[PDB]
């Protein structure tokens, strides 16, 4: 009873609406694997928070060598 | 139970009705090309069965080591893929470790090492990871044989178990044997067999195993496609029956409440 | 009065998705338990304290608990002086110990008062009314007794006419203003319901809570996908402000149609593409949460109030990617987004 | 009471049967009938009612009424007439189940939705300590704990989060007509979630706590009259009883 | 305390058992059988040798159907059931369990089919 | 009537094929033609609050997409794409949008100038 605009319908995302035995093996298979992410990524920011200042590292010295030639310039 | 709730698990199972009808087309294309895959790799293990029936090689009594390899995927929703495979390999190791036997599994796919890690935890070399999201190959088993050598476990006899694809519904789990040592590779059958060394069947042996993993892995995949195209009909034949009495038991439900809704106004009426 | 303007709050999704409006009508919307008596006691803290005109309460048949601590929430933060004539609110209380027939008429003894300084004195208002379904759930109480035939459901046959006569004598006018922010019980949950499905049209801004938002901790509860004002317009939030907020509650609608196929498919059968959406949709969906300062006895965090100009910005960086690099326990509870790498430091650290 | 300066308590078991003993008696006086027969003041029936159960301030005696409305529902649906017009006069709830009572929770408390306006949040200085990483823990394990299939292995990732919970669901039960007190919670609470039972079996916890309980009364009376007298547990209160525990531990199973 | 505190755990013991076979018939009805775990296979074959080993022939219904009417006592339902809940009888078919008075019927009808 | 007779039918088969879409690389070449040319479609329709458009403006808009002078685009760049071919036409064009305003009916002799005017956008667009 589905081809008719009166015949009734459903929606998107409506799974998770009812509350059953498959909106709890979803809620819970998502905790599964984003919690578990949540420390691949909660270890390396103990490397690019370093190299955000290696970065910044890298510039200065970039800066220091243009200040250089401009210092041998005026000598 | 209300026209809420009835509502609702009506709404949930016609999404599940979609979802499942989707995915069989999709798994219906996937066994499409891996049955096309298959035949010409099936003259490849022509081959190596080929030298066995010419010369009969058997383990003769006893060995120090061993070793047992099974094949998987790592995707669920297959139905009876997985379990057809471990349930045979503890099968063999209850009837081995009583010869005396050092046993050592080795498991490629992570559904493999799933099931078996919790009384089988320590016979196990090394794991594999990431098998058959992509389509299979031969390199693919070019590291599979090559890092079963970066172990040091000196292995003389073993054996490797794949689902024998068979047709769309029936697959057949079969077992296959792996000669390793050069000891039982040497033997009455090979006194006529010319100009290869020990240090050359050392090097002839070794590429028979790239080779036999690489038989299996183009049997076990086409039969966990075609068991997740029968194993989706059977989820989308099964919700067809769920909505069709469910749509009855909507409809009395609904046609019920406008009768008790207007009876409380008949009544209302005529009570004044 | 044709002119429309923009009010800011400080709450990420009500200056965000369904802005306000100097001058127009607010409901608040949601079941029994979403956090309504709080989200409208936010605001009387936020935008009532640093406003220069004055505010009515009127409290038609709620819980007489309730209606004592709003008169002592109040005498400590200054908005009641009882020694002096510098108060800026007055309140009307007819609760819910009260016969059918007087817990029909507190919602106009309030816009009385509330109109007295809107057309009499030239000023400008401000009217908080908790709660409004009170009002044509205490006249259906009396209706079969008077002599009518009862309508549908169980209501009065005068729903729509006992309604609209007081929700059109909150306007603003020539002579002055109104903002108006009213509390809407819907009962049982069921939005299409006669009692709350026609005041959507008496109302400019509507904030829907839900529950199955709270039961995940989020809090404000504030449905993203439910929620609508009239000004969401090109033409005076600017096309900054619109092109963000119609981004975000574009991805997540892309969210549920991918939340059937993990009930299925299981989460690491997905694609990489649509690894990206989940992550940034809850990334999203923990940063429209938000510690309020009345709060701060039930979860024992501290408060924030972002200003407009840094909402914009951190939601349309999580668009882009510059945070895809997080964990998603930063992002729950914090202000602006500079506090939410201020976090994922911490959790690094003690590791 | 509660007008001259104590304190009370009331149980209506239950109201609905003060709603169909309204409607019975109002239909013969030949009053008109609105939902499901019932009359137009239902809500007012009961909303007169449960407003006098109030908390007098200070200077007329400081008194307090608690009530506990007792409502039985059909086949576990909430949004019937009646508990609708109830549930929004009371500040909390406390949802029992059917499918907690039969898997084994009992009391079945559905400690997810039993949402309560915690009352100024008066627990108790000490039970804030332990029941609020207790209330954090539980809330952690029901995201994540409700597979019953399982595919992969990761006990170094989730395996310990859910192994924390069915020693603290094990805990929650109960017995029958023999109520515990507040500083005998304390220690058996302590021990759950200070991870000293990660070890037992939890077809053992209900064995384990009724020896360790008489051990403490026995024992140790001296040590849980200092949780009582002095509301908190102390830093030198945490040293002395993590011992118990664990000397209890070393010799419980021999 | 009063039914005594041995049939107590046999009858709390096997609600928990049959609770846990109605909450998994969404999954079963649409996935499988074949997509649980090994312990979710183990209340679900030993809840339908529950089920079956509690219909009972009655003494007035020999007139329909022919069957012996069987009283079995007390005492031997509780160690009856007790060889179920442990694991005794996990290798007998679920068809044994079905319309038979006390227990060694159960296994004299495993016997039969062989 | 004659380019939409065209425009309903493939929006129509869109529709059909409207769940393949979630999680699909593995089908079929003419199954990934629908997914194709109905999100094209799909694009045109789009339109602004308050913009009422002439007549035979949009049987210009609609002229490109369903006969083939958009799928070698991206989908956020056809409601760009629209914008551009519209001011385009108006200004350097507008002896032709009067010539289907008065006829009525696309001749032939317009059937073939419009085709030189959309491939001769579509080259400087992208840019
Ligand atoms: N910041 C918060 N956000 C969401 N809910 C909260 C917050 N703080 C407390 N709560 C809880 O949510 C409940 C909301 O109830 P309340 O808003 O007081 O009444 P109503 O039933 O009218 O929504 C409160 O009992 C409170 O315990
Ligand atoms: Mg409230």
């Amino acid at each position: 009873s589905s081809d008719t605009p009166e015949g009734v319908r459903s929606g998107a995302g409506a799974v998770r609406d009812a509350g059953g035995a498959f909106g709890k093996k979803e809620q819970a298979d998502e905790e599964r694997y984003f919690r578990a992410r949540a420390r691949e990524q909660l270890a390396a920011l103990k490397k690019h928070h370093e190299n955000e200042i290696s970065h910044h590292v890298k510039e200065i010295e970039r800066l220091q060598k243009e200040i250089e030639r401009h210092k041998q310039s005026i000598k | 139970a209300t026209l809420k709730d009835i509502t609702r698990r009506l709404k949930s199972i016609k999404n599940i009705q979609k979802i499942t009808k989707s995915m069989k087309m999709v798994a219906a294309a996937k066994y499409a090309r891996a049955e096309r895959d298959l035949k010409p790799a099936r003259v490849y293990g022509i081959g190596s069965l080929a030298l066995y029936e010419k010369a009969d090689i058997k383990v003769p009594e006893d060995k120090k080591k061993h070793l047992i390899i099974g094949v998987s995927s790592d995707r669920g929703l297959c139905g009876a893929i997985h379990s057809s495979v471990a349930k045979q390999i503890k099968s063999e190791v209850a009837n081995l470790t009583a010869a005396g036997k050092e046993v050592k599994i080795v498991g490629v796919g992570d559904k493999i090492r799933g099931i078996l890690h919790r009384t089988h935890s320590d016979q196990f070399l090394v794991t594999f990871k990431e098998v058959g999201r992509k389509p299979p190959t031969f390199g693919d088993a070019s590291v599979i044989a090559l890092e079963l050598l970066n172990s040091g476990y000196e292995f003389d006899e073993g054996s490797i178990i794949f689902n024998r694809f068979r047709s769309v519904i029936s697959y057949k789990t079969e077992e296959k044997p792996i000669f390793s040592l050069d000891t039982v590779a040497s033997a009455e059958s090979m006194s006529i067999y010319d100009d290869i060394d020990a240090d050359v069947l050392r090097n002839y042996q070794e590429y028979s195993l790239a080779n036999i993993i690489y038989y299996s892995l183009k049997e076990s995949t086409t039969s966990e496609q075609s068991a997740r195209m029968t194993a989706m009909d059977n989820a989308s034949k099964n919700a067809s029956e769920m909505i069709d009495k469910l749509t009855l038991t909507f409809n009395r439900t609904r046609q019920a409440v406008i009768t008790k809704e207007l009876i409380e106004i008949i009544s209302g009426a005529a009570a004044l | 009065s044709v002119e429309q303007e923009i009010l800011v709050t400080g709450i990420k999704v009500v200056d965000l998705l369904a802005p306000y409006a100097k001058g127009g009508k607010i409901g608040l919307f949601g079941g029994a338990g979403v956090g309504k008596t709080v989200l409208i006691m936010e605001l009387i803290n936020n935008v009532a304290k640093a406003h220069g005109g004055y505010s009515v309460f009127a409290g038609v048949g709620e819980r007489t608990r309730e209606g004592n601590d709003l008169y002592h929430e109040m005498i400590e933060s200054g908005v009641i002086n009882l020694k002096d004539a510098t108060s800026k609110v007055a309140l009307v209380y007819g609760q819910m110990n009260e016969p059918p027939g007087a817990r029909a008429r507190v919602a106009l003894t309030g816009l009385t008062v509330a109109e007295y300084f809107r057309d009499q004195e030239g000023q400008d208002v401000l009217l908080f009314i908790d709660n409004i379904f009170r009002f044509t759930q205490a006249g259906s109480e009396v209706s079969a007794l008077l002599g009518r035939i009862p309508s549908a459901v169980g209501y009065q046959p005068t729903l729509a006419t006992d309604m609209g006569t007081m929700q059109e004598r909150i306007t603003t006018t020539k002579k002055g203003s109104i903002t108006s922010v009213q509390a809407i019980y819907v009962p049982a949950d069921d939005l299409t319901d006669p009692a709350p499905a026609t005041t959507f049209a008496h109302l400019d801004a509507t904030t829907v809570l839900s529950r199955a938002i709270a039961e995940l901790g989020i809090y404000p509860a504030v449905d993203p996908l439910d929620s609508t004002s009239r000004i969401m317009d090109p033409n005076i939030v600017g096309s900054e402000h619109y092109d963000v907020a119609r981004g975000v509650q574009k991805i997540l609608q892309d969210y549920k149609s991918l939340q059937d196929i993990i009930a299925i498919l299981g989460m690491d059968e997905l694609s990489e593409e649509d690894k990206l959406t989940v992550s940034r949709a809850r990334k999203i969906q923990r940063f429209l949460s938000q510690p309020f300062q009345v709060a701060e006895v039930f979860t024992g965090h501290l408060g924030k109030l972002v200003p407009l100009k840094e909402t914009i910005k951190g939601f349309q960086q999580i668009l882009a990617g510059e945070y895809d690099h997080l964990p998603e326990q930063a992002f729950y509870m914090v202000g602006p987004i500079e506090e939410a790498v201020a976090k994922a430091d911490k959790l690094a650290e003690e590791h | 009471f509660r007008d001259n300066g104590k304190h009370a308590l009331i149980i209506y078991d239950d109201l609905s049967k003060q709603a169909v003993a309204y409607r019975q008696m109002s239909l013969l006086l030949r009053r008109p009938p609105g939902r499901e027969a019932y009359p137009g003041d239902v809500f007012y029936l009961h909303s007169r009612l449960l407003e006098r159960a109030a908390k007098m301030n200070d200077a007329f005696g400081g008194g307090s009424l608690t009530a506990l409305p007792v409502i039985e529902t059909q086949a576990g649906d909430v949004s019937a007439y009646i508990p609708t017009n109830v549930i929004s006069i009371t500040d909390g709830q406390i949802f029992l189940e059917t499918e907690l009572f039969y898997k084994g929770i009992r009391p079945a408390i559905n400690v997810g939705l039993s949402v309560s306006r915690v009352g100024s949040a008066a627990q108790t200085r000490a039970m804030k300590q332990v029941a609020g990483t207790m209330k954090l823990e539980l809330a952690q394990y029901r995201e994540v704990a409700a597979f019953a299939q399982f595919g992969s292995d990761l006990d170094a990732a989730t395996q310990q989060l859910l192994s924390r919970g069915v020693r603290l669901t094990e805990l929650l039960k109960q017995g029958q007509y023999a109520p515990m007190a507040i500083e005998e919670q304390v220690a058996v609470i302590y021990a759950g979630v200070r991870g000293y039972l990660d070890k037992l079996e939890p077809s053992k916890i209900t064995k384990f706590e009724n020896a360790f309980l008489s051990h403490v009364i026995s024992q140790h009376q001296a040590l849980l009259g200092k949780i009582r007298a002095d509301g908190k547990i102390s830093e030198e209160t945490d040293a002395k009883l993590k011992e118990i525990v664990t000397n209890f531990l070393a010799g419980f199973e021999a």
